[PDB]
RNA sequence: GUGAACAGCCUCUAGUUGAUAGAAUAAUGUAGAUAAGGGAAGUCGGCAAAAUAGAUCCGUAACUUCGGGAUAAGGAUUGGC
RNA sequence: UAUCUGGUUGAUCCUGCCAGUAGUCAUAUGCUUGUCUCAAAGAUUAAGCCAUGCAUGUCUAAGUAUAAGCAAUACAGUGAAACUGCGAAUGGCUCAUUAAAUCAGUUAUCGUUUAUUUGAUAGUUCCCUACAUGGUAUAACUGUGGUAAUUCUAGAGCUAAUACAUGCUUAAAAUCUCAGAUGUAUUUAUUAGAUUGAUGAUUCAUAAUAACUUUUCGAAUCGCAUGGCCUUGUGCUGGCGAUGGUUCAUUCAAAUUUCUGCCCUAUCAACUUUCGAUGGUAGGAUAGUGGCCUACCAUGGUUUCAACGGGUAACGGGGAAUAAGGGUUCGAUUCCGGAGAGGGAGCCUGAGAAACGGCUACCA
RNA sequence: UUUUACUUUGAAAAAAUUAGAGUGUUCAAAGCAGGCGUAUUGCUCGAAUAUAUUAGCAUGGAAUAAUAGAAUAGGACG
RNA sequence: GCCCGUCGCUAGUACCGAUUGAAUGGCUUAGUGAGGCCUCAGGAUCUGCUAGCGGA
């Protein structure tokens, strides 16, 4: 991810040791997991070099809560996006509806590429920031 | 005391939150241990559930693992040379997780001699069985000439009371030497 | 709020106890124990409201103090011991044994059983885990752990428990066509056979039950209790066998005795 | 009436937050601490009464110092304590000459002997033996259960 | 040189060392200053004096001709290495 | 029980409100008041102030008994005081704060603590006691006191533990190191954990190697019966229990947490971000996640789909009144959740308190 | 096996309260009681059901309303 | 017939208003800052081991 080792600390997957003694093939052993619920781990997640300890595939977070879908309205944060979730709220007295929306801050892995639009599917994880509780699990850049 | 609640720390919209539920004990924080080096002084903190944490102040020795051969020798910590979070911890020689420290390396050299017998830094066919695949690395062994090994602290001295860690190798060693030569 | 609650106000007790509204302010809070607080049945309730042997809680305590009552083989002198599903209440004085099961209306029915089969109990396998030193064990619906289980025992299966040696004698697996008890929800107390199990990965697994009257209802996997194979229950079923007659048919059965 | 404190080292009285295992304060609740005023350590004219301990008796006896002398209220209770009191060795079966006393209420003078703690008794020996036998019996039971579970695993792995 | 500076202060080149002197150290003066506690009670009147002051950062009201008021007011820091 | 009527005019038909009408677990108040059942009740104004008294203590067979307390060859019964353990964090009260806060329904803990209950679980301990160690321990008790006064306590003499601190016995078998070690608890690193267990999913459970601990656990405890074998000895074995204990599970819980839903107001349109606001990295802290805090970095985050601000004589809900239907109004209050104990703040003990019939300080 | 809204059914929405079944509190408000033959060494029925449709969950449907396919073919099946 | 407004009296209600008005409460810059907690120290006197050396 554009010279991944751009931080003051060494970026690496915890407890994933790459032995300089053995003469292995890749020499860059990368750990990954299946996110579950039929969410396919992408090829960028498989073959990438990013660390992203908050990644739902190559990180230490797990998708175990609600699965929501929304429209990305902001990609201006680092590995975090804001999705707009539009819905209709029913007002019983008038027997009608009113448009409502709730912005959801979602962590986006470098495996996915997300721009404004790009209806995404997000899965609930443990709190990984003050506001973020969801990880992008399907990009659907359409 | 220190509170970890989100009743302060105004909401994502920027609104200031009114104060309900005056500070709760289950939300408490505590002060950093700020582990120094030498003359071991470990205090017991009674934590929630009746459990116990160990605030290590002034830690001199730690268990450091080579991780290339799996030795994990107990050694003396010399000082802190790098810290990704604050150079002030390096300046004050504060022991803390992920800190880059220098360790004595003499137990590791002694183990290497008693295991391979290959004069790293200067029962007969056991060394023959531990065959010519005995060179460790040109950067892990060049430190033995000075008798100081760069290591990364892996435990949390303010949490567990220990200052264990592992000897840097490969790309991690290269990155940390590049950081050291950039900042010194 | 500062710690665990120790009182249980009346109208906050589970309604399946059928407690009086105006008997007092409080209800017997089920102590900590094997089954649950909601899904339990305190010995005081079972002795003063279901068997009418004792008149007061003082008399319940007097009964319990002389080792008369016995839950699953042990004395259980606790006034509010949380007895629950499949638990065996045996009193040496007035020697009869009850297996606490759910009637068609979802209450803990008084179900007399015989000594020759009060020995064992059934238990739904809550989890199958590897314990310390690599020893596998099963955790059952009543909070029992059993080491070295059959390697074919999975979750949602039922295990027969000796209750004297406390070991597994037999096990029934979760499959289509097996007799199941409903231990919660709207259909609590019904008995039927498994038609199909919808998976719902992530969410809640659903299972369809078909009674002997061909009524089919779906219920959460959490509250189904396999009790054997169709026509051969491993335990003695209650008087109604979980049929869930409609209200009209219930009225007809009530009026059939004139 | 404010008591002197052991090491305050002041000529007056000051207020301290006192703790369980200190003098001049008895906690009424576990963990209770109270701010109480106690008097300093160095004596001065303010003291109403001092308390002294004789460490050397030099000359003519005081009329309430040696002639008026009271005995110890309780004899040793623990077995080894009585052994150290009477100089006895280990193997001396100390239950016979334990200190006794008479209660003269109805001309009966029934002796009231104390109980002795840590006394080596066959009941304690039986308890220890039962504990050790329980330990070995559960160990054997677990070993045999593991053996038969391994046998079951091999018998079910034979079907490949 | 210091310093924003042709400010003030010290110095280099150059120039001067020219003002009637000596001895004492009273009052009252002229000029320069300090002062416990109070703080304009003095006085026509705060006259005189004192207080403030440079720079950096924060913050700045009424009113207004919208340009200002404004350095408003009110605060914090300043050396050496 | 889907209802209207009187009042503008000389008269009429309208609009339109005033008035009438009925109900109110909706509050007063007036008059009156015979009987039975049922029973709200200092919420509104003052979460204003409080004299006095009570409201949290507790002992079994089974922790500690020499009361000089009672009773007819160690006490063996009862039993004051005290030590120890547990509880006192439940209950009860009130609605002051609180408007995305609480709360309701619904989720997660693969993000944590959990006294107690229930179940399971520990042959590995030692570098001259185990037929059982110490006071390094003392209370009550005895005696001498001080203070006007408090559940104030001082000096002196004992005395015990399931209090405090040490400290062995368990062979047998077993694999590595070069005779020793390998249990379990803690920390780190590494490995297996497949397609040899499980999950939708894990760096999960678990196992292994190397080591590390201001060092854990591995009953020096108690009651009732005493039985059996034999070299009949201070012999050797063996019951039922109680209590305590490491870990796992369970239960009671707790703490965060997904989604959606709150009254009026724009005579509040921009708000947040210097003093954390949104996110990333790393650390610290926490029981644990997390800007919860710190250092660096980026400039983000919310908003006319009403943010932010202001008001509430606003605790939220289950519910209550009235109601053809739709609605309107109320809910301090018998249940659930929250918060508080004059206002704040800090904290000890404890599993659980930021406790108030616990403490400390400030303010009144 | 695009994405929704919508709608059917099911689990869910504590109890109390409400509607409501049964039941001579003497009637009734209420309560969850109780009932039946005797000189017992006792037999037995019950404490149902419906309601919350905001939001989430499971599920059938595909009208209605929206949404996207292949146009510089970078298209669909071997 | 109905009718409008100024002016005058009585009563009530609200408004503007010098007073750099007053009081109460919330928030807050700056300054001071109790108290407990963590921490750098400190050593009454308390007791064990051979003048020393550990522990509380
Ligand atoms: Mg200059
Ligand atoms: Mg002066
Ligand atoms: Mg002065
Ligand atoms: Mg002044
Ligand atoms: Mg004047
Ligand atoms: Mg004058
Ligand atoms: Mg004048
Ligand atoms: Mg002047
Ligand atoms: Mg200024
Ligand atoms: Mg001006
Ligand atoms: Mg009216
Ligand atoms: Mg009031
Ligand atoms: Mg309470
Ligand atoms: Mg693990
Ligand atoms: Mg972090
Ligand atoms: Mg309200
Ligand atoms: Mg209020
Ligand atoms: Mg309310
Ligand atoms: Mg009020
Ligand atoms: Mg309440
Ligand atoms: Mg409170
Ligand atoms: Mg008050
Ligand atoms: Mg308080
Ligand atoms: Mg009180
Ligand atoms: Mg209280």
């Amino acid at each position: 991810e554009l010279t991944v080792q751009s931080e003051r600390a060494f970026q690496k997957q915890p407890h994933i040791f790459n032995n300089p003694k053995v003469k292995t093939s890749k020499r860059t052993k990368r750990w990954y997991k299946n996110a579950g619920l039929g969410f396919k781990t992408p090829k960028t997640a498989i073959e990438g070099s990013y660390i992203d300890k908050k990644c739902p595939f190559t990180g230490l977070v797990s998708i175990r809560g609600k699965i929501l879908t929304g429209t990305v309205v902001s990609t201006k944060m680092h590995r975090t996006i804001v999705i707009r979730r539009a819905y209709l709220h029913y007002i019983p007295k008038y027997n009608r509806y009113e448009k409502r929306h709730k912005n959801v801050p979602v962590h986006v892995s470098p495996a996915f590429r997300v721009q404004v639009g790009d209806i995404v599917t997000v899965g609930q994880c443990r709190p990984i920031s003050k506001t973020v509780r969801f990880n992008v699990v399907k990009v659907s850049a359409a | 005391g220190i509170s970890r609640d989100s009743r302060h720390k105004r909401s994502a919209t920027g609104a200031k939150r009114a104060q309900f539920r005056k500070k709760r004990k289950f939300e408490l924080g505590r002060q950093p241990a700020n582990t120094k080096i030498g003359a071991k002084r470990i205090h017991s903190v009674r934590t929630r559930g009746g459990n116990k944490k160990y605030r290590a102040l002034r830690i001199e020795t730690g268990n450091f693992s080579w991780a290339s051969e799996g030795i994990s020798k107990k050694t003396r910590i010399a000082g802190v040379v790098y810290h990704p979070s604050n150079n002030e911890l390096v300046r004050t020689n504060t022991l803390t997780k992920a800190a880059i420290v220098q360790i004595d390396a003499t137990p590791f050299r002694q183990w290497f001699e008693a295991h391979y017998g290959q004069t790293l830094g200067k029962a007969e066919r056991k060394w023959a069985a531990r065959a010519a695949s005995a060179k460790i690395e040109s950067s892990v062994e060049s430190q033995f000439s000075a008798g100081r090994l760069y290591a990364c602290i892996s435990s949390r001295p303010g949490q567990s009371g220990r200052c264990d860690g592992y000897i840097l190798e490969g790309e991690e060693l290269a990155f940390y030497l590049r950081r050291l030569t950039a900042k010194k | 709020a500062r710690g665990p609650k120790k009182h249980l106000k009346r109208l906050a007790a589970p309604h399946h106890w059928l407690l009086d509204k105006l008997s007092g302010c409080y209800a017997p809070r089920p102590s900590a124990g094997p089954h649950k607080l909601r899904e339990s049945l305190p010995l005081i309730v079972f002795l003063r409201n279901r068997l009418k042997y004792a008149l007061n809680g003082r008399e319940v305590k007097a009964i319990l103090m002389q080792r008369h009552v016995k839950v699953d083989g042990k004395v259980r002198t606790d006034t509010t011991y949380p007895a629950g599903f499949m638990d065996v209440i045996t009193l040496d004085a007035t020697n009869e044994n009850f297996r606490l099961v759910y009637d068609v209306k979802g209450r803990f029915a008084v179900h007399r059983i015989t000594d020759e089969e009060a020995s064992y109990k059934l238990g739904k396998v809550k989890k199958v885990q590897l314990g310390k030193k690599g020893v596998p064990y099963v955790v059952t619906h009543d909070g029992r752990t059993i080491r070295y289980p059959d390697p074919n025992i999975k979750v949602n299966d039922t295990v027969k428990i000796d209750l004297a040696s406390g070991k597994i004698t037999d096990f029934i697996k979760f499959d289509a066509g097996k007799l199941v008890y409903v231990t919660g929800g709207r259909n609590l107390g019904r008995i039927g056979t498994i038609v199909h199990k919808e998976r719902h990965d992530g969410g809640f697994d659903l299972v369809h039950i078909k009674d002997s009257l061909d009524n089919t209802f779906v219920t959460r996997l959490n509250n189904v209790f396999v009790i054997g194979e169709q026509g051969k229950p491993y335990i003695s079923l209650p008087k109604g066998k979980g049929i869930k007659l409609s209200i009209a048919e219930e009225r007809d059965r009530r009026r059939a005795q004139q | 009436g404010f008591p002197m404190k052991q090491g305050v080292l002041l000529p007056t009285r000051i207020k301290l937050l006192l703790t369980k295992n200190v003098s001049c304060y008895r906690p009424r609740r576990d963990g209770e601490r109270k701010r109480k005023s106690v008097r300093g350590a160095i004596v001065g004219p303010d003291l109403a009464v001092l308390a002294l301990v004789i460490v050397k008796k030099g000359e003519q006896e005081l009329e309430g110092l040696t002639d008026t002398t009271v005995p110890k209220r309780l004899g040793p209770k623990r077995a080894n304590n009585i052994r150290k009191f009477f100089g006895l060795s280990k193997e001396d079966d100390v239950r016979d000459f334990v200190i006794r006393r008479e209660v003269t209420k109805g001309e009966k003078t029934y002796t009231k002997a104390p109980k002795i703690q840590r006394l080596v008794t066959p009941q304690r020996l039986q308890r220890k033996r039962h504990q050790r036998a329980l330990k070995v019996r559960n160990a054997q039971a677990q070993r045999e259960a593991a053996a038969e579970y391994a046998q079951l695993l091999a018998k079910r792995l034979s079907e490949r």
